């Protein structure tokens, strides 16, 4: 088995005589291996005229009435203990799970006398609590009152002052514990009002005013022996209303317990049953033999698993069918299917969230192991930054058994799946905050420096160190706290992030011509990589290759002048000869000859490939596209720069305004003073440096391979692998 | 918006208390523009170089952004297709942040003497100038950007019918920021250092 | 004093420290303003969704963050005798910083209140909406990368 | 104390019990004032110290 | 679990702390603006480190 | 328009995607074919509605069923809409709420002045314009009662029960044409006096049509308010308001005023940074659940002749 991580996998349109005897049979044990993407071979069809859609109908209506049941288990609150023994019985790995028989005309009719009698034990239980929140209503109680929603007394009150006269007497109470009810479905607050009146014709008004409203008005007796009388009368009434009740409720609570821990086992075999058919919808049918074809894709290594899988099914199934699933060659677009283990899935994932990829194209998702992390490492760079981030990655990669279950909340399966691009993360960020000498906000002082500060000076002089020698692996750390820190880290980082954006964009760039040459397309090769690497090499790598001259000339000892690269580049294409100072002998004469070169090669990119209608103008405007945009990746490699200026100096700061300042040769205020300025240090470093500013650099990392590097060799989409398998559905989707 | 006419009402009435006494020539702008320091207007240039880029840079971001979170509740892959539309906002405070780069390296300390001669007022008011030219065009075609990316936002809901004429008048206005980009390295081109 | 270090030459320095926290912060309080406001209205009925929809308003907090850093350096080059030419780089690198920070923070405030608003509706948004939110934070980093380069040039 | 004025005031008759609430944010916004006149008070106490 | 985790960082990172200030170390005590007399700011952050092996021991019997 | 996403731009982002679920002339074709109810619902589910009738069987399905279910899922949509908007905008879509109630306040007269119900007449009721008093209606029969007693503290207090109807609706109407050239910005400027101009067309034309003084009943914001108000106004038999509609040029032959209304109403999104798309938007989709309806009525019972009456310009 060869694996598709480089490109795709090989696949192969496999098309499947099934015959009518075993169509439903044989659909599970390939459905089982998860091979098998299938296409559409009903879509001109009408889509209720598929042949198995009254098969689906009758099993939607039964996951209709699974949801039904899974809501009574959150209404009447059963733990829904979810017994796992269907993941134990087919465990996705190979076809030895068998088929259901008639079980499934069996849980159409087990389904439907559920719904039937829930319902009406339901609408029972659910119209003697009216009568029951109409009885506690009234022993509250216990001119005309009664109680409302307690939302509209703001709004009975004010159409009761305006209808009567405008001088009316009221009182108000409120109630404590409210109590649900059968509309809304929720517990909702009441409160109690009281209204007075003489007029006749005045109360009808108040009383059809009160009924509309969503309220229940009395009527008591006008004596204290009444009231009396008929709260003895309502509460020996409601007694025994609560005695009906208990016996009901348990029944009918106690009935769910007979499913609710036994439910998501007979859900399972559900989904998965009306998987099948709607698999089987996406195929043909003959009318002479009774046949099924239904064409899908299968990576082309895996046609020896089908061979063993269908011998398998002929052994225990006695029709001696043929079962011929032979191989066609198409002319569609094949799936792109990647094969990834648990440590470049992480990596594959984030990079076709940008877009599936082309059918055996160059993957993008291979160097984006190495290059995502390390970009944000340059972005990120520090030692300490870096081991809080390794120890915050390593402690999920140590025991990733034990998480491979737990709860998995939100951002914390975004935080596992990703565990070995956070490791791989925080130890390119651990040797590049040792390029950067640079320990939490420090450097470490562990090599021999070559910048040897002089013999003697006085107390508050400025002091101009010598070059000695070059240091070793990385910055100096005599760069620390000097006035010009900024002046040398700002030149090189800049530069850093020109050299090292110019040799992604061309690594990246590479692909193009890594898979023009796999296609055999020899025409986008003359007539797009050549003239766009002649292009971006002579603009672009022009400049990048006099940043490592003039790094590689001394121009102190030779006593010529130190040229501008950025003076040198805009007047290559603003007059482009008369350099200000040279940087290398005979310059002119071929400083001009790039530019010729690269206006040469604009009417080339265009003009070859129509030339060899729509594609003219598919050309025209990805010359343009590619001209105007390297000169825009080129000045976007800078992020790199400027978010690790905005890292070590932030982070400069906040060692300052926190540790720094609690040191002294102070007894009993000092050692509690460094204890708590180190707690406001360590949370806040955590909180701001390793996940908000950690976060805004991983996003242009990001960003970096979604626009800077997929530009110029991800072309195109393609439609995903997504096979047909089973998984282990939830409950919790209804 | 009654105090434009009243500070309108003080500018007739100064300038014509100046004139009509004879002491016309007491409000003028030349020896203001003499004696007024230029590392004011190099780093009012400078610092309003990035400054209304951004601000322009930002303005075509919650334009189109917000379009097309809004166009994305229901087809979410724009998101991750049209984000070329924010690219070019962006690369606006990119051309704001290389004037900043380059405009800083002319920007040394000056002698006593030396200090109010020809080439610092001429570098003070070049990358003053230049530095609003870049700024302010960055301001516009980052609200020009902005404004026909979010076109572009709500017309990929249909599927591709337009795209591909919406993306010419897309990097139409990346043009016109990358022709005000070498307008401002044309303006401080021939501008030195503080000497 | 002299010629080259007048009095008035520290209110560019003060006025620029002022500048760089009271411009990001108003940027910062917009985006927090908008994007609170769009997740006291999101979690209403969505509540878990609480901790991924918080992101803009953290994300407007390191707009803050990065004003108030302009303002302490450049504190730390104030005095009483300082140059003119100190002054105005002070001041350059106040309100460059500080009126990138603005607008920076009132696009974390729209996009942000955009983004909680329709990564509940698809949570399929929620990366889209971080990598422009990214885009509207770093404009108010490339204000405070202007303001360490041209804070570089004190003295 | 004009907005949360009104605001409590208008709110009070459907239910009596917002009151005790009502008056620590009138507090709350009666202290800003006087925070105004200590710091009103203690310039005031330096027009005094050798004014010369 | 926070205090634990807190205290075993602090410990470390405490410590190595005044060992860089013990050792008179270039990068801390080299400055203008440096807390003098080194070998005094230390023996705060040596009591500093073993207040925090205080809260390490006394919140690692809960675990 | 560059002010305009501040506010409104999620809210425009949202309101042109959910133009995109208006099923278009297509998707009637493939839905007209069904003969059954379960069928339509089966394939309704591959649309923008995406499954809405998930909960309710398949055996009692009802013709009112997806008309309120549909209807539903159009109001949560706006009032999703609705409570994100600003003051600019959050008044526009309660001034589209308050013509609403203005037909239920005409509904709740009319059915409470009879001997009918409270509970069955407020079903009918259209939910998105629905006040606290609304429920009651039930006081006085009185229209100078309803005033004082009821409508005193709705939004309805600055505007027999067909006559306080257009009282209402044309002051109302009045109202909402002079706040729409007040503060809704210029783009929308010209969509909301000529779409709501047409509003007080079909509904002035539809007085004198209902009629056979009638001057101060008529709604005058639109194009016939100037000179096809006093002929419309003494115009007794069905010729004098044929003689009278003649004089417009865009009102000629039709006296067809929805299918002039959606062709208003495709032109209306042409537009891109206004807030006329929300009426546009509510208008078209409370167009396509009457036309989800009635074919939903064409298949319920077999009435294959008259199906093909549904209109959609989108």
């Amino acid at each position: 088995k060869e694996e598709a991580i480089f490109r795709s996998a090989e696949m192969a349109l496999v098309q499947f005589y099934i015959p009518q005897e075993i169509s439903r049979d044989s659909a599970y044990t390939l459905g089982q291996l998860g091979l098998v993407q299938f296409r559409d071979l009903n879509s001109k069809v009408r889509a209720f005229q598929r042949t198995f859609v009254n098969e689906i109908r009758r099993l939607d209506n039964v996951e209709r009435q699974y949801r039904y049941f899974y809501s009574l288990l959150k209404k009447h609150d059963i733990k829904l203990y979810e017994g796992d023994t269907d993941k134990y019985l087919d465990g996705s790995g190979e076809l030895y799970v068998p088929p259901s028989g008639s079980v499934i005309d069996d849980y159409v009719r087990n389904a439907s006398y559920l719904e039937e009698r829930l319902i009406q034990m339901e609408d029972a239980t659910d119209q003697i609590e009216v009568q029951k929140n109409d009885l506690e209503q009234y022993r509250f109680i216990l001119y005309v009152t009664g109680v409302i929603a307690r939302d509209k007394v703001a709004t009975l009150e004010q159409i009761l002052w305006r209808v009567l006269r405008g001088n009316l007497f009221f009182k108000t109470v409120e109630i404590e514990q409210p109590v649900y009810d059968v509309k809304t479905r929720e517990y909702k607050h009441k409160n109690a009002f009281i209204v007075f009146s003489h007029g006749d014709l005045i109360i009808k008004r108040i009383r059809k005013i009160a009924e509309s409203l969503d309220a229940n008005l009395y009527d008591v007796d006008s004596s204290n022996e009444g009231r009396s009388q008929q709260l003895a009368k309502v509460n020996k009434n409601l007694s025994d209303l609560y005695t009906v009740l208990k016996t009901t409720s348990t029944t009918l609570e106690s009935e769910l317990y007979a499913i609710a821990k036994e439910l998501d086992s007979w859900f399972q075999d559900v989904t998965r049953e009306k998987a099948i058919f709607e698999i089987l919808n996406k195929s043909n049918y003959d009318t002479n033999r009774k046949i099924l074809i239904a064409e899908g894709w299968i990576p082309r290594d895996e046609l020896a698993t089908l061979q063993a899988r269908l011998g398998e099914m002929i052994a225990r199934l006695g029709i001696d069918v043929p079962s011929i699933i032979q191989v066609l060659d198409t002319n569609h677009t094949p799936p792109t299917f990647h094969r990834t283990n648990k440590f470049t899935a992480g990596f594959q994932s984030i990079c076709d969230c940008y877009g599936i990829a082309q059918y055996r194209e160059i993957n993008a998702g291979l160097p984006t192991i190495v290059t995502f992390p390390f970009m944000f490492a340059i972005m990120f760079g520090d030692m300490g930054h870096g081991f809080l981030m390794t120890l915050a990655a390593l402690s999920l990669v140590l025991n990733e058994k034990k998480i491979n279950k737990m709860k998995r909340g939100e951002i914390f399966d975004m935080a596992f799946t990703g565990r070995y691009i956070i490791l791989l993360m925080g130890v390119f960020s651990m040797y590049t905050g040792f390029l950067y000498n640079d320990i939490f906000s420090k450097t470490m002082t562990i090599f021999k420096s070559g910048w040897k500060w002089p013999d003697h000076w006085k107390k508050g002089e400025s002091i101009t160190a010598t070059s000695v020698g070059t240091y070793p692996i990385g910055l100096d750390w005599a760069w620390h706290g000097t006035e010009n820190a900024l002046l040398f880290s700002n030149s090189y980082k800049m530069k850093l992030s020109i050299l090292m954006g110019f040799i992604h964009m061309t690594y990246s760039y590479f692909f193009s011509l890594a898979n023009h040459l796999y296609f055999n397309s020899m025409i986008d090769i003359i007539g797009n990589f050549i003239p766009g690497l002649l292009f971006m090499q002579g603009i672009f790598g022009y400049l990048s290759v006099c940043i490592v001259y003039k790094w590689a000339v001394d121009w102190v000892k030779d006593g010529k002048p130190a040229p501008g690269l950025l003076n040198m580049l805009i007047n290559m294409f603003l007059s482009p000869g008369t350099i200000d100072d040279e940087l290398y002998p005979h310059q002119a004469k071929v400083q001009v000859f790039l530019l010729l070169m690269a206006l040469v090669c604009i009417p080339w990119l265009l003009l070859v490939k129509p030339l060899h209608g729509d594609i003219m103008i598919h050309q025209v405007i990805h010359t343009i596209e590619f001209c105007l945009n390297c000169v825009s990746h080129t000045a976007s490699y800078l992020r790199l720069w400027a978010l690790s200026l905005a890292h070590a100096q932030l982070s400069s700061v906040l060692w300052t305004m926190t540790i720094q300042i609690a040191f002294g040769f102070r007894g009993f205020v000092g050692v509690f003073m460094t204890v708590a300025l180190f707690a406001m240090w360590f949370a806040l470093t955590c909180a701001v440096l390793v996940l908000m500013e950690g976060t805004s650099a991983m996003l242009h990392s990001l960003r970096l391979h979604w626009v800077e590097s997929m530009s110029k060799f991800f072309v195109g989409e393609g439609l995903p692998y997504e096979p047909f398998a089973f998984e282990y559905k939830d409950m919790e989707v209804a | 918006h009654f105090l434009y006419y009243l500070v309108l009402i003080v500018v007739i009435v100064y300038g014509l208390y100046k004139l009509f006494t004879g002491h016309g020539s007491d409000i003028n702008f030349g020896k203001f523009l003499l004696r007024t320091s230029p590392y004011m207007w190099a780093n009012l240039g400078i610092a309003l170089c990035v400054g209304l880029s951004v601000v322009g840079a930002a303005w075509g971001i919650f334009i189109t952004g917000s379009s097309m979170i809004g166009a994305g509740v229901r087809a979410p892959r724009i998101t991750t297709k049209n984000l070329i539309s924010i690219i070019f906002c962006e690369v606006v405070a990119i051309y704001g942040l290389i004037i900043a780069i380059v405009f800083s390296s002319k920007l040394t300390v000056a002698t006593a003497e030396n200090m109010y001669s020809k080439s610092n007022l001429y570098t003070g008011y070049s990358l003053f100038w230049a530095g609003i030219t870049v700024g302010a065009s960055n301001l516009i075609c980052g609200i020009a950007v902005g404004i026909t990316g979010a076109t572009a936002a709500i017309s990929d809901a249909a599927d591709s019918a337009l795209f591909v004429k919406i993306l010419v008048i897309e990097i139409f206005g990346s043009i016109l920021g990358l022709l005000g980009l070498i307008v401002g390295l044309l303006m401080a081109g021939k501008a030195s250092e503080f000497q | 004093m002299t010629e080259l270090c007048p009095v008035y030459a520290p209110f560019f320095g003060a006025i620029g420290c002022a500048s760089a926290i009271i411009f990001t912060s108003l940027g910062a309080a917009y985006g927090t303003a908008k994007s609170g406001v769009g997740i006291c209205a999101t979690c209403v009925l969505r509540p878990d969704l609480l901790f991924k929809n918080i992101v803009p308003v953290i994300m407007a907090g390191i707009i803050a963050i990065y004003g108030l850093v302009v303002s302490v350096l450049v504190c730390y080059s104030l005095g009483q005798k300082q140059a003119l030419y100190t002054g105005f780089i002070q001041l350059g690198a106040g309100l460059s910083v500080g009126l990138s920070g603005l607008a920076a923070g009132f696009a974390i405030g729209i996009v942000g209140d955009a983004g909680v608003r329709g990564s509940s509706q698809q949570p399929r948004l929620f990366v889209g909406m971080i990598l422009i939110l990214i885009f509207a934070e770093v404009l108010g980093l490339y204000g405070l990368i202007v303001a360490l380069l041209l804070n570089s040039r004190a003295t | 104390i004009g907005i949360v004025g009104d605001a409590g005031v208008r709110g009070s008759s459907q239910q009596p019990r917002l009151f005790v609430g009502m008056i620590l944010i009138l507090i709350f916004a009666e202290v800003l004032g006087l925070y105004g006149l200590i710091v009103a008070l203690l310039l005031n106490s330096r027009a005094t110290q050798d004014v010369v | 679990w926070c205090c634990t985790v807190l205290s075993a960082f602090g410990v470390v990172i405490l410590s190595v702390i005044a060992h860089l200030f013990n050792t008179n170390h270039e990068s801390f005590v080299g400055s203008i603006n440096d807390p003098e007399d080194g070998p005094a700011v230390a023996h705060t952050v040596y009591l500093a480190a073993l207040v925090y092996l205080v809260f390490f021991v006394f919140c690692g019997f809960q675990v | 328009g560059v002010y305009f996403n501040i506010d409104n731009g999620f809210i425009e982002g949202v309101v042109r995607g959910y133009r995109n679920g208006l099923l278009s002339n297509n998707q009637y074709i493939n839905l007209t074919q069904c003969d059954t109810l379960e069928d339509l619902k089966l394939q309704l589910s591959s649309t923008d509605y995406g499954n809405f009738l998930s909960s309710v069987s398949s055996e009692s399905l009802t013709t009112s069923l997806i008309q309120e279910y549909a209807s539903s899922k159009l109001y949560h949509e706006f009032n999703y809409i609705r409570d994100q908007s600003s003051g600019s905008t959050r008044k526009f879509m309660d001034y589209i709420t308050y013509g609403y109630m203005i037909d239920n306040v005409a509904l709740m007269i009319t059915g409470t002045i009879h001997d009918r119900d409270k509970g069955e007449i407020l079903q009918r009721c259209h939910p998105l314009g629905w006040f606290d008093t609304l429920p009651t209606l039930s006081v006085a029969t009185d229209l100078e009662s309803l005033y004082e007693t009821v409508l005193v503290d709705t939004p309805l207090a600055p505007y027999n029960i067909e006559i306080i109807r257009n009282k209402l609706y044309k002051a109302y109407l009045e109202d909402f044409y002079n706040f729409v050239t007040e503060e809704i910005p210029e783009p929308a400027k010209e969509c909301m006096q000529t779409l709501l101009g047409f509003e007080a067309d079909r509904r002035s034309i539809n007085i004198a049509l209902n009629s056979l003084l009638k001057s101060d009943l008529l709604p005058n914001i639109g194009k016939l308010y100037p000179l096809a108000t006093f002929h419309l106004a003494q115009a007794q038999d069905f010729e004098g308001v044929r003689a009278a509609l003649a004089n417009v040029y865009e009102y000629r032959g039709f006296l067809h005023f929805y299918q002039l209304e959606m062709e208003l109403c495709r032109d209306a999104f042409t537009q891109q940074f206004a807030i006329s798309t929300v009426w546009a938007w509510m208008k078209s989709k409370e167009q396509e659940v009457r036309n989800i309806t009635w074919i939903a009525e064409c298949i319920a019972q077999n009435q294959r002749e008259r199906i093909n009456n549904y209109i959609s310009v989108y």
